[PDB]
C-alpha cells in the first residue's frame, strides 16, 4: 500500500514547490517595499485617503501596532458574540453567547488558532460568522506575516533603526496576498461542491420517514482562508470533514496545498532578500525532511491500525474509524500531519481514533515549538528561534562568535530567544499540570485509561502552539476549559511576538559582515543535519516524559 | 493613534463585507446548484443533498456507514463523530454489536465485514462507501428487490465517482443518489 | 490536594521564579 | 616548569578543604548547579523524615540518592576550585620572586653617588636606583645609564640571558630578573600596586574575574534548559498521580538532576579559569577573559617592524667592497671605528663582521685609541688610531666632514646608495683618507623560525600585514625574509589608527602587535593588543596582552586557547544534551513500573531493578563530571581545519559520543551493582 503511499507525498511536494516558487518572488517584493505590478497608484490613494504617512518605525512603535490591531481585534469579536442576538443574518434564533464561550473564541480567532469548543451550526449566526470570524481570519494571518516581514527585514538592513511600517504592510498582505488568492481558492470550492449562500436551514423529507435540517450558510468564503492562513476554523463542528466544507478529494488536495502555500513561499521569499537563494532553500530542506519522516510514521501506524478489528470479523485491520471514506487512510494520515505541524488545525479525521503510535506525532509536532513547516507567521520565526539556537552551538564549537548572515548573536539576543522558546513548553506543561490537578478538567475527558490523559495533553498543546486541532472528545464547554485555554492561547502567541520584535529590533542596529575563510556555511547538508538535530532533540528531551505517560503508555499496553 | 483605528475600519469592509459578498455573487452567477447545498428534489419535496447522506435503516436500501451524531444518526445539527479511541473497551461493545446487526443481516455475503460498514466516520455525514463495500451488500438487496446482480453492479458503477488521480482520494460510491435512483428502477 | 501538595507547588515557583531571575541577569 | 600536573597529590589534598567551603549558600551565582544543591538538600530532608515517619519507608534507597547528589555538588566545586587552585601555584611560581628583594639608590643621577639601604616596597616612580651585576632587579623601570646583559629566567623560565641598552629600545627591565654582566642605573616607572607583577596577582588571587560575554550567553541556555527540566519533571507528579498511584519525589529529584546539564555547570566555571591558566603557562599575560574570547575570531593582525619582527637591535654588518682594500683589512680599522662606535649598534660590526674571520689581533687602547663619542657638530663617532682620520660618515655629511678635504670616491659609492635600495638597510659610510672603504650597512636581523609560523598562521586563515613608520624601501627585503601576506610602510601612529578603523569598519577583529610608544595609540584602540616584552613600559600598560619572550607569532598560541575556551564550552553542551536521550531509557521504564507496568519494554539496556536503574543514572551523572576534568583542564586539541570540516569532526566525538556513552555507563554501573549485588 506504500507504493501509492509514497506517491502521495511526492505529488504533494512536487505541486507545492512549483506553486510556491513564483509566490516567493511575489512576497519578496513586499519585504523590500517594492510595490507589486499594478498596485502602484492605487496605494497612493489608499494610504492617503485613509491616511498612513508611510513613516518608518522602530520595533517598540511597531509592536504596539500589531498588538494594537489585535487589542481591538478581539474587542470587536467579544462584543459581536455577547450581542449576537441583536444582529442581522440570523435565520435561526440563536441567542447571545455565554461569557466563557465568547472569551474562549474571542481570543481564539485573534490568536491564529481557531479553537472551536462549540457546535458551529448550533452556536453562530451568519453575521456572527461572516463579518466577525472572517474579518479576524484575515487579520490574524496578516498579523503573523507583518511580524515575519519585520524579521526578514531585520536581516537585510544595515545599522539602521527602522523595520518598516506596519499599516503599510498590513494593507498589502490582506489586499494583495490573502484576498486575491483566497478568492480563487474559494470559487474553486463552489464548483467542486462546497456551500456558499445566505438561505435559511432547508428542511428535508428523506427517502424514509425521518427528517433532517441541513445547515446552510456562507462557508466557501470562510473556508478559503480557513486553509490559506493556516487558521482552521470550520463553519461546522467537523472542521474539514463535513461535506459542505470539503466535498471531494480534489478540494482536499487544494486545501493541503493551501496550508503550505504561504509558509513555504515565505521561506522562498526569505531566500530572495538575503541574495543567496540557497540560504532559504536549506531551510525547507530542514523542515520537509522532518515532515516526510513524520508522515511515513503516521501512515505506517494507520495501515497497521486497530488490531482488534481482525478479531471482530472485519476485512482488514485498517483504521477507517473516524475517517471519511471519501478520503483514504493515506490521505487522512497525510492531512493530520499537515494540519498539526503547520498550526492549521483543520480536522479531516477525528484524531482520537488514531492509533496511539500514530496519534503521538500530531501531538509531537505541535509541542516541538510549532516549527516544522509551521503556521503563517510562526512557521518562520518559530524556526528562527531554533536557527539562532543552532547557530549558537555550532559557531561556538569552532571557536567563533555565533554569526548568522553576518549579524552576530550577543548576550541580549540570547536573553530573548531563551524567553521566546520557553513560552510554549511552559504553558503546555503548566496547563496540562493544572488540568490534571483539578476535577473540572479530568471530568471532561471521554476516553478512559492513558488515552484520557492524551486528550488533556493534546488540548493544551493546541493552545500554546496555536494549532486549533482537537481530539474533540474533550467536552471543553466548561467555564474552566474556556478560560484555561484563553490564557494559554493569548500568551502562546503574544508572548512570542514580543521577544521576536525585541530580537528583530536588536538585529537592525548591528552591521552585517561578509563571508570569509572561517565563517560557518549555514547552507548545506551539515547544518541542516544539525538544525534537524537541534529541533528534534530540544523538542524530544522536553516532552518524552509527558508523552510516555500519554500515548506511549497507551501503545505499549 | 488615529490611523490605527482607521485601518481596521477599512479592513472590516473589504475583509468580511466585500469578499464573502463577492464570492456569494459569483457563486450563484455561475454555480447555482452547488452553492445552494447541491440539493436533489422531487417537485416540491427535497430528497436531501447529494453530499450529506441519510439514515437507511430499511431493508431494500444500501446501508451507509454508522454515523453516531448527537440525537439521531445522520443528524446534520451535530456534525461530529464518535471520538472513541483504540484503547477504549466501549468501542468493542459497538463494533461487535454492529457486526451482530450485520452478520445476521446479510446471510449470503462474506463472513468478513468491510471496515467502512462497521466503523464510524469522521463527520458522521458520510454519504459515500467504497465500491468494494458497495458491491459487498449486493446479493441481499437484489434478492430483496428481485433484481439481477449484473444490472445492479452496473447500477453501482453508474453512481461511482473516482478521483482525478488514483491516490488523491479513494474510489467512491454515492448512496443517496443511488437509493433514490434505486426506487426509480423499482418503478 | 492535601497540605503537602501546595507546599510542592510553591517550592517549584520559588525555583521557577529564581531561574527566570537568573536568566534576565548576567550575574 | 612542568606546566601540567593533573593530580600532584598535594594540591588536591589542599583542594578538598576548600571544596567543602563551597557547599553553603554561595553557589547561587551558579544556577545550573544550585538546583542540584537544593536537589541534594531535600532528598536528605525527605530521607530523614522517611527514617522516622513518612508515608513510604524505603529510607535505605533515598539516602543513597542523596548519597550521590551531594557528591555531584562536591564534584562540581572540585573542578571549579582545582583550576582556581591550579592558578594559585601557577601565580606563586612567579609571586615568590617579587618579595625576595630590597633596594639601594644613588642620590645624584650619575653612576657613583651617595648610597642608602631602603627596602624595595618603599620606592616610587622616578627614583635613581643602582643595580650592580650579580644581583636581581628589585623594581621595574627604564635603563638610563649603563648597558648590561640580564638573566630573565626567574619570571619566564629561560636558559639564555638577554642584553639591555640605556635610552634606546631595551628600556624593558622587569623586577625579579637576575643581572649578569655589568652595572645598570634605572629609573622606576611603576609603583607597588601599579606593578606589572601585580597584574597577574590581583586577577588570579580573588574571585574578581567576571564572566566573559560568551560564558554569559552559554549560561542563558543552561538556565533555559533547567527551566524546562524543572517543568518537565516536577509536573510529572500530577501527570502520574491520576492514573493509579503517584511517583515519589525521591525519583522526581533524581530525574530532575539527571536531565539538568550538570556536566557543564560543574565545568563551565572550570573552563573559564583553566583556559586563563593555560594562557599564563604559554607565557602570555591576559588582562581579562574577553580579549582571549575575542581572539578566536580575529582574521586581521598587524606587526611593527622595529622590535616585533626582528630583535629591535637595528643593526647589521655585511662586507667592505672597495678597490685596493683587502678583504682581510675589513676589520682592520673599521672594527676600531666600531670600537669608536660606542653605541650598542656599533657593537654589531665588532661581532657580526668577524663571524667569518675572527681576526682578533689587536688590543683596546694600545695604539693610542682616541675614543671619540657621538659628537654634535658632526653627529658621528670616530677615532684617531691610524695616522689618517677615521670618521663615521653619515648620510649627508660625507661631504661635510669626511670628504671635506676635497678628496672623494670614484662613483662606486654612488651605486652603494643603489645597493642600499637593493638591501633596504640603515647604512653607515666609512671613508679613511683617499682610500674609500665604502659602506657597512645595518639592515635588520629577524630572529626566529618565523617562516613556518606564518605558514602555520595562513592555514588558520589570518591575513598578515606589516606596519612600520619607516620607509617603503626597508619593508621590501624584510617582507621577503618574513613571508608576510601584505605590507604597508610610512605610517604615523595616527595612520596606524587609520588602518584598524579601515578593518573595524568592515566588522573584522583587529590584532595589533607592537612594542613602541608609536604602537600605544594603536594598542589601546585595537581588539587583541599583544605587546612585546622588549617594548616600552608605557606601551605594555596601554595594550591589553603582554608576551613574556618577545615572540611575534605567539598570537598563534593565543588563538589556540581562545578557540579551546570555546570548543570545550561547545562540546560539553552537545555532550550533555545528547546524554539525556539514554537518561530517559534508564529512568522512565523504571520510574513508572509501579504505576504503568507496560512501559517495561522501553528498558533497552536490560536494567535489573526499577531502583538500581535510577541509582545507575545518578552515579553516572556524578562520575562523568570527574572523568571530564582532564577534558576541562587540557582543553580540546584540534587540527587547524575549516569550519564545516571540523563541525563534522567535533560531533563524532560529542554529538554522537553523547548518545552512546550513557548507553554504556548505565549498563556498566548496573552490572557493578549486580556483580556486587548490593541494590
Ligand atoms: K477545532
Ligand atoms: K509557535
Ligand atoms: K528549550
Amino acid at each position: 500500500m506504500a507504493a501509492q503511499g509514497f506517491l502521495l507525498i511526492a505529488t504533494f511536494l512536487l505541486v507545492l514547490m512549483v506553486l510556491a516558487r513564483p509566490l516567493g518572488s511575489g512576497l519578496a517584493r513586499l519585504i523590500n517595499d517594492i510595490p507589486l505590478p499594478g498596485t502602484t497608484g492605487v496605494e497612493r490613494v489608499l494610504f492617503r485617503a485613509l491616511g498612513v504617512s508611510d513613516r518608518e518605525m522602530n520595533w517598540k512603535q511597531y509592536l504596539c501596532a500589531i498588538l494594537g490591531l489585535n487589542m481591538l481585534g478581539l474587542a470587536v469579536l467579544f462584543f459581536m458574540l455577547l450581542g449576537q442576538h441583536y444582529l442581522p443574518l440570523n435565520p435561526q434564533q440563536l441567542p447571545g453567547l455565554s461569557w466563557d464561550l465568547a472569551l474562549n473564541t474571542a481570543v481564539s480567532f485573534v490568536t491564529n488558532t481557531n479553537w472551536q469548543s462549540y457546535s458551529g451550526e448550533t452556536t453562530l449566526s451568519y453575521f456572527s460568522q461572516m463579518a466577525g470570524l472572517t474579518v479576524q481570519n484575515f487579520l490574524s494571518a496578516a498579523s503573523g506575516i507583518a511580524v515575519i516581514f519585520a524579521l526578514i527585514r531585520a536581516f537585510t538592513r544595515q545599522s539602521m533603526s527602522t523595520l518598516g511600517n506596519a499599516w503599510v504592510d498590513l494593507l498589502r498582505i490582506t489586499l494583495w496576498v490573502l484576498v486575491p488568492v483566497a478568492l480563487l481558492i474559494a470559487l474553486f470550492f463552489i464548483q467542486q461542491g462546497a456551500l456558499q449562500n445566505f438561505l435559511p436551514y432547508q428542511a428535508v423529507n428523506t427517502v424514509e420517514g425521518a427528517q433532517q435540517l441541513l445547515p446552510m450558510g456562507p462557508v466557501a468564503s470562510q473556508e478559503a482562508i480557513k486553509m490559506l492562513g493556516t487558521n482552521g476554523g470550520g463553519f461546522f463542528n467537523a472542521n474539514s470533514s463535513h461535506p459542505f466544507e470539503n466535498p471531494t478529494a480534489l478540494t482536499n488536495f487544494v486545501q493541503m496545498l493551501a496550508i503550505f502555500l504561504i509558509p513555504t513561499a515565505l521561506c522562498f521569499a526569505f531566500g530572495e532578500v538575503m541574495g543567496d537563494r540557497r540560504q532559504g532553500r536549506m531551510l525547507l530542506w530542514a523542515m520537509s525532511v522532518i515532515f516526510v519522516i513524520c508522515v511515513g510514521v503516521v501512515m505506517w501506524a494507520e495501515v497497521q491500525g486497530n488490531p482488534h478489528l481482525l478479531a471482530l470479523g472485519t476485512d482488514s485491520s485498517i483504521n477507517m474509524e473516524g475517517k471519511e471514506s471519501r478520503f483514504g487512510v493515506l490521505v487522512s494520515s497525510l492531512f493530520a500531519v499537515v494540519t498539526t505541524a503547520a498550526s492549521c488545525g483543520a480536522v479531516i479525521a477525528m484524531h482520537d481514533s488514531f492509533t496511539a503510535l500514530g496519534g503521538m506525532v500530531p501531538m509531537w509536532l505541535m509541542q516541538i515549538g510549532e516549527v516544522v513547516f509551521g503556521g503563517v507567521g510562526s512557521g518562520l520565526y518559530g524556526m528562527m528561534l531554533f536557527v539562532l539556537l543552532a547557530v549558537f552551538i555550532a559557531g561556538l564549537m569552532i571557536g567563533r562568535t555565533p554569526e548568522y548572515l553576518g549579524k552576530k548573536i550577543d548576550v541580549r539576543e540570547m536573553k530573548l530567544t531563551a524567553l521566546a522558546i520557553l513560552v510554549t513548553p511552559t504553558l503546555v506543561l503548566m496547563g496540562a499540570a493544572l488540568a490534571m490537578m483539578t476535577d473540572a478538567g479530568r471530568s471532561a475527558m471521554l476516553n478512559p485509561g492513558p488515552h484520557g490523559f492524551s486528550e488533556v495533553l493534546y488540548a493544551v498543546s493546541s493552545a500554546a502552539n496555536n494549532n486549533g486541532s482537537a481530539f474533540a472528545g474533550l467536552s471543553a464547554n466548561s467555564p474552566f476549559w474556556n478560560c484555561l485555554l484563553a490564557f494559554c492561547m493569548f500568551v502562546g502567541r503574544f508572548g512570542v511576538i514580543i521577544p521576536v520584535m525585541a530580537i528583530a529590533g536588536s538585529l537592525v542596529s548591528k552591521k552585517s559582515q561578509a563571508a570569509s575563510s572561517g565563517t560557518l556555511p549555514t547552507h548545506g547538508p551539515l547544518f541542516v543535519g544539525l538544525l534537524i538535530g537541534t529541533v528534534l532533540l530540544v523538542g524530544a528531551l522536553t516532552f518524552i516524559p509527558a508523552l510516555a505517560l500519554g500515548p506511549v503508555a497507551e501503545y505499549l499496553s | 493613534l488615529r490611523p490605527a483605528l482607521s485601518t481596521f475600519i477599512f479592513l472590516l469592509l473589504i475583509t468580511g463585507g466585500v469578499y464573502p459578498l463577492l464570492t456569494t455573487v459569483l457563486g450563484q452567477w455561475w454555480f447555482p446548484w452547488q452553492a445552494n447545498g447541491s440539493l436533489i428534489r422531487e417537485g416540491d419535496t427535497v430528497r436531501g443533498s447529494a453530499l450529506i447522506g441519510q439514515n437507511f435503516t430499511g431493508n431494500g436500501y444500501f446501508h451507509g456507514r454508522p454515523s453516531a451524531t448527537a440525537e439521531m444518526p445522520y443528524n446534520p445539527q451535530a456534525s461530529g463523530g464518535s471520538n472513541l479511541a483504540v484503547s477504549n473497551p466501549e468501542l468493542d461493545k459497538l463494533i461487535a454489536a454492529r457486526v451482530a446487526a450485520l452478520r445476521a443481516a446479510n446471510p449470503d455475503a462474506s463472513a468478513s465485514v468491510p471496515v467502512e460498514l462497521v466503523t464510524a466516520s469522521a463527520s458522521g455525514l458520510d454519504n459515500n462507501i467504497t465500491p468494494q463495500a458497495a458491491a459487498w451488500q449486493i446479493p441481499r438487496v437484489a434478492k430483496a428487490r428481485n433484481l439481477s446482480v449484473e444490472q445492479l453492479t452496473q447500477l453501482i458503477a453508474k453512481y461511482s465517482q473516482q478521483p482525478l488521480v488514483k491516490y488523491i482520494g479513494q474510489p467512491v460510491v454515492n448512496i443517496v443518489e443511488l437509493n433514490l435512483a434505486l426506487d426509480k428502477l423499482d418503478e | 490536594m492535601s497540605a503537602g501538595v501546595i507546599t510542592g507547588v510553591l517550592l517549584v515557583f520559588l525555583l521557577l521564579g529564581y531561574l527566570v531571575y537568573a536568566l534576565i541577569n548576567a550575574e | 616548569k612542568q606546566l601540567a600536573l593533573f593530580e600532584p597529590t598535594l594540591v588536591v589534598q589542599a583542594l578538598k578543604e576548600a571544596v567543602k567551603k563551597l557547599n553553603p549558600q554561595a553557589q547561587w551565582r551558579n544556577p545550573v548547579m544550585f538546583i542540584v544543591w537544593i536537589g541534594s538538600l531535600l532528598t536528605t530532608c525527605i530521607s530523614i523524615a522517611m527514617a522516622s515517619g513518612a508515608m513510604p519507608g524505603n529510607a535505605l534507597f533515598s539516602a543513597a540518592i542523596s548519597g550521590w547528589l551531594w557528591i555531584t555538588v562536591l564534584f562540581a566545586n572540585f573542578a571549579e576550585a582545582l583550576a582556581e587552585g591550579r592558578s594559585k601555584a601557577q601565580a606563586n611560581s612567579l609571586k615568590g620572586v617579587k618579595k625576595t628583594a630590597f633596594a639601594r639608590k644613588l642620590r645624584e643621577p650619575k653612576y657613583g653617588a651617595a648610597a642608602d639601604k631602603v627596602p624595595a616596597d618603599q620606592l616610587r616612580k622616578g627614583d635613581i636606583v643602582l643595580v650592580e651585576a650579580g644581583d636581581i632587579i628589585p623594581c621595574d623601570g627604564e635603563v638610563i645609564e649603563g648597558g648590561a646583559s640580564v638573566d630573565e629566567s626567574a619570571i619566564t623560565g629561560e636558559s639564555a640571558p638577554v642584553i639591555r641598552e640605556s635610552g634606546g629600545d631595551f628600556a624593558s627591565v622587569t623586577g625579579g630578573t637576575r643581572i649578569l654582566s655589568d652595572w645598570l642605573v634605572i629609573e622606576c616607572s611603576v609603583n607597588p600596586g601599579e606593578t606589572f607583577l601585580d597584574r597577574m596577582i590581583a586577577m588570579v588571587e580573588g574571585a574578581q574575574r567576571r564572566k566573559t560575554p560568551n560564558e554569559i550567553a552559554l549560561t542563558i541556555l543552561l538556565i533555559a534548559l533547567t527551566i524546562v527540566f524543572l517543568l518537565a519533571t516536577a509536573t510529572l507528579w500530577p501527570f502520574s498521580a491520576w492514573g493509579g498511584n503517584a511517583v515519589s519525589v525521591t525519583v522526581l529529584v533524581a530525574l530532575l538532576v539527571c536531565l539538568i546539564p550538570t556536566t557543564i555547570g560543574g565545568l563551565l566555571s572550570a573552563i573559564g579559569v583553566a583556559g586563563m591558566s593555560r594562557m599564563l603557562g604559554a607565557n602570555v599575560i591576559a588582562t581579562s577573559g574577553r580579549a582571549v574570547e575575542a581572539a578566536g575570531d580575529v582574521d586581521v593582525l598587524l606587526l611593527d617592524k622595529t622590535g616585533t619582527i626582528t630583535l629591535g637591535n637595528r643593526q647589521a654588518s655585511e662586507f667592505i667592497p672597495a678597490q685596493g682594500v683587502d678583504e682581510k683589512t675589513l676589520a682592520d680599522a673599521a672594527q676600531l671605528a666600531s670600537l669608536a662606535d660606542e653605541t650598542p649598534e656599533g657593537r654589531s660590526i665588532v661581532i657580526l663582521a668577524k663571524q667569518r674571520f675572527n681576526l682578533r689581533e689587536r688590543d683596546v687602547q694600545s695604539l693610542h685609541a682616541t675614543f671619540v663619542p657621538f659628537t654634535a657638530q658632526s653627529r658621528m663617532s670616530g677615532i684617531n688610531i691610524d695616522n689618517r682620520m677615521i670618521r663615521k660618515g653619515s648620510v649627508d655629511a660625507i661631504r661635510r666632514h669626511v670628504e671635506a678635504n676635497g678628496g672623494h670616491f670614484p662613483t662606486d659609492v654612488d651605486q652603494k646608495v643603489d645597493q642600499v635600495a637593493r638591501q633596504g638597510a640603515t647604512p653607515l659610510v666609512v671613508v679613511e683618507g683617499s682610500r674609500v672603504l665604502g659602506v657597512i650597512a645595518l639592515k635588520d636581523i629577524v630572529k626566529g623560525g618565523i617562516k613556518e609560523r606564518f605558514a602555520q598562521l595562513r592555514k588558520m586563515g589570518i591575513k598578515t600585514v606589516m606596519i612600520t613608520g619607516d620607509n617603503r624601501l626597508t619593508a621590501a627585503a624584510i617582507a621577503a625574509e618574513a613571508g608576510v601576506d601584505d605590507f604597508l610602510a610610512e605610517a604615523t601612529p595616527e595612520a596606524k589608527l587609520a588602518l584598524i578603523r579601515q578593518y573595524q569598519a568592515e566588522g573584522r577583529l583587529v590584532a595589533m602587535t607592537g612594542d613602541g610608544t608609536n604602537d600605544a595609540p594603536a594598542l589601546a584602540q585595537a581588539d587583541v593588543a599583544v605587546a612585546m616584552n622588549s617594548g616600552t613600559q608605557a606601551a605594555k600598560e596601554a595594550g591589553n596582552m603582554v608576551d613574556l619572550d618577545s615572540n611575534p607569532t605567539k598570537l598563534i598560541e593565543v588563538v589556540h586557547i581562545g578557540k579551546q575556551m570555546l570548543m570545550t564550552r561547545g562540546s560539553l553542551t552537545t555532550f550533555s544534551i545528547a546524554n539525556d536521550v539514554a537518561k530517559y531509557f534508564a529512568i522512565i521504564p523504571a520510574a513508572f513500573a509501579a504505576t504503568y507496568p507496560q512501559l517495561n519494554a522501553l528498558n533497552i539496556m536490560c536494567l535489573h531493578s526499577p531502583d538500581s536503574a535510577i541509582l545507575s543514572a545518578v552515579i553516572f551523572n556524578a562520575l562523568i563530571i570527574v572523568f571530564l576534568i582532564p577534558l576541562a583542564l587540557k582543553g580540546v586539541s584540534y587540527k587547524p581545519l575549516t569550519a564545516s570540516a571540523m563541525l563534522r569532526r567535533n560531533l563524532w566525538i560529542y554529538g554522537l559520543g553523547g548518545l552512546l556513552v550513557p548507553f554504556i555507563g548505565i549498563k556498566v554501573i548496573d552490572l557493578l551493582l549486580t556483580v556486587c549485588g548490593l541494590v
